[PDB]
């Protein structure tokens, strides 16, 4: 505690606990019955412990339905578009695996006007994943 | 040992210029050297690691922040000058016919690695699902800055 | 003497306007930030949650059905449903059930509806955010750049600690704040500890103010109501503590809640700016000499004061 002159302080009668004591001490019924209130983990992608190939398979399943389409393959990377045409590309990553969805464009920065678009295809993408399994 | 050269410079004025910043734990100037050439103005070539540096300049004992260099606040609310320095429809059957997945095991008992992975995203971040709404997010760009968006949805 | 007090604050304050006209909002920001935006579709008790757990008091809304930003939720929109359920009950399920969409029905509904959200490019000078800020009581304004983004929310707070922190002629703010007309005087509703929170929570909206000062048969200032302990209030779905006193409803304040701040007619803006860098101070309570409640200064009316004058 430091300062001169000064006269700017707080109010103690509106510490916590000082209150709390005096409403207390002021024999409420509620008042006794009255508690303090009190109170991420950001991961790259999705991880999954199963079969690389049951990963690859929901994703185009779910995909599907969403009405996405990707590109004919010859792979554990999907070049899809979805929609103006969203484009998005999924790669797996090695056990334990990682899948990683990454914005791509527009057709029919710019990237970052395409902040919210992208998450939430990519949040109705994820959904669609959980209900299935 | 792999540590970038990078110049930082100063044009207000002075007679004496001195730099410090997150490089130095801000406890340490270095200081700036007059161009040889132009008058008013100094520089000094150091080799900085990479990614983000934030910084201020210390112009004959005042604390001064460039004008003509990239400002930024810090957490708290310091502002400071700052430089980064850098270096078909159809799902194909592997995945869905069992028949051509046996295959797959067959031929393989007999995915690439993820790589150690700022300038190098603009990915999907996501999160545990924590109540019944879902936490997702994403690195963007703007301008010189970064902005990691993110999208809370109901599930 | 006076005239050189006088002298040296008004080169300070022009001094800190140059200064404010001079950067961007832009040029105001983190290397690298956070933002967090709230889809539409969100359930508003579920945004309670969301705003404690993060420790932020507003986030931006986008509705998807759109692809646009859909506003900034804060705390009135929540007292506005606190005031709905309360005059309309038995409608709990329309209250437990509402989404952020809904917000905008509520309000434009029973009562009067604020529809009004500010917003600024961040290219412009940090002065211009300033004033539209001013207007909204908010005292925050987002920074949006067409198609539409939101790079962040500005706020008076970061602001005033902005320069508290890095204008030196702030030191030279001495007079004292009773010579400047800034202090907000009549016209402030106070309560009793007694008093009922509903209507305590009722004042906030009406006389469209942050904070109801509780005070004694006489003037002592003994504690403050502020809209923030709303949200608290409601958790994660409440209204059995609405029918507490603001005595006994404060008492869900935080262990961790610093406490109400108040000074005098004498205490200088150098001061003030001083403990604004120190701590999250949304306002500081005029007591008179024995602790009677005089005034209000908010950070409106010191924001208010750094740009236009008394």
């Amino acid at each position: 505690y430091k300062e001169e002159d000064s006269t700017v302080s707080i109010l103690p009668t509106s510490l916590p606990q000082i209150h709390r004591a005096n409403m207390l001490a002021q024999g409420s019924p509620a008042a006794s019955k009255i508690s303090p209130l009190v109170t991420t983990r950001w991961h790259f992608g999705i991880r999954s412990r199963s079969y690389p190939l049951d990963v690859m398979g929901e994703i185009y399943i779910a995909l599907k339905n969403l009405g996405a389409e990707w590109a004919k393959p010859s792979l554990w990377t999907i070049k899809l578009r979805w929609k103006d045409l969203m484009k998005m590309v999924i790669q797996l990553f090695q056990n334990n695996y990682l899948v990683d969805f990454k914005f791509d464009g527009w057709e029919s920065e710019m990237s970052t006007f395409s902040a919210y678009p992208f998450l939430h295809l990519t949040t109705k993408l994820i959904m669609e994943l959980a209900v299935n399994s | 040992s792999l540590m970038v050269p990078v110049e930082i410079r100063w044009q207000q004025g002075g007679s004496k210029v001195y730099v410090t910043g997150s490089f130095t734990k801000w406890r340490k100037m270095i200081g700036l050297i007059p161009d040889s050439d132009n008058n008013g103005s100094f520089h000094v070539k150091l080799r900085l690691l990479p990614g983000t540096h934030r910084f201020r300049f210390i112009v004959d004992n005042e604390l001064r922040v460039s004008d003509f260099l990239p400002t930024a606040t810090d957490q708290m609310g310091n502002f400071v000058n700052y430089i980064e320095v850098r270096q078909t429809t159809d799902i194909p059957a592997v995945f869905t016919d069992p028949s051509v997945m046996e295959r797959y095991y067959y031929t393989l008992d007999r995915p690439p690695q993820l790589p150690p992975q700022h300038v190098v995203l603009n990915h999907l971040v996501t999160s545990s699902i924590k109540h019944n709404t879902l936490c997702v997010a994403s690195i963007v760009r703007y301008k010189q800055k970064y902005v990691t968006q993110i999208l809370y949805t109901p599930i | 003497s006076q005239e050189k007090v006088s002298i040296e604050q008004q080169l300070a304050v022009e001094s800190i306007r140059k200064f404010l006209n001079s950067k961007t909002s832009y040029d105001v920001l983190p290397v690298s930030y956070r933002l967090i935006v709230l889809d539409t579709s969100l359930l508003v008790k579920k945004s309670l949650n969301v705003l404690l757990q993060n420790s932020i008091v507003s986030a931006p809304l986008w509705d998807s059905k759109t692809s646009r930003f859909a506003g900034l939720l804060t705390t009135t929109d929540f007292i506005n449903v606190i005031q709905y359920y309360f005059s309309n009950p038995d409608k709990f399920e329309l209250v437990d059930k509402l989404q952020l969409d809904g917000l905008k029905d509520i309000e434009r509904a029973l009562g009067v509806d604020q529809l009004d959200t500010a917003s600024i490019h961040p290219s412009r000078p940090l002065f211009e955010a300033c004033l539209k800020m001013l207007e909204s009581r908010s005292g925050r304004i987002p920074l949006i750049d067409q198609r539409e983004i939101v790079v962040s929310v500005l706020t008076q707070y970061r602001i005033l600690k902005f320069v508290a922190l890095n204008c030196r002629e702030t030191h030279f703010l001495k007079i004292p704040i009773g010579d400047l007309n800034i202090i907000t005087q009549d016209n402030m509703k106070s309560c009793q500890m007694t008093t009922p929170v509903i209507d305590v929570i009722q004042m906030l909206t009406q006389g469209r103010v942050s904070s109801v000062p509780i005070i004694d048969e006489n003037g002592y200032l003994i504690n403050v109501y502020e809209a923030y302990d709303v949200l608290g209030l409601i958790k994660g779905g409440i209204y059995n503590d609405l029918s507490l006193s603001v005595g006994e409803a404060l008492m869900r304040r935080s262990d961790d809640f610093e406490g109400v701040y108040t000074c005098t007619k004498n205490d200088k803006l150098s001061t003030i700016m001083d403990n604004i860098r120190k701590a999250r101070v949304h306002r500081f309570f005029v007591v008179d000499d024995v602790g009677r409640l005089v005034g209000v200064l908010t950070l409106s009316d010191i924001l208010k004061y750094i740009l236009l004058g008394s």
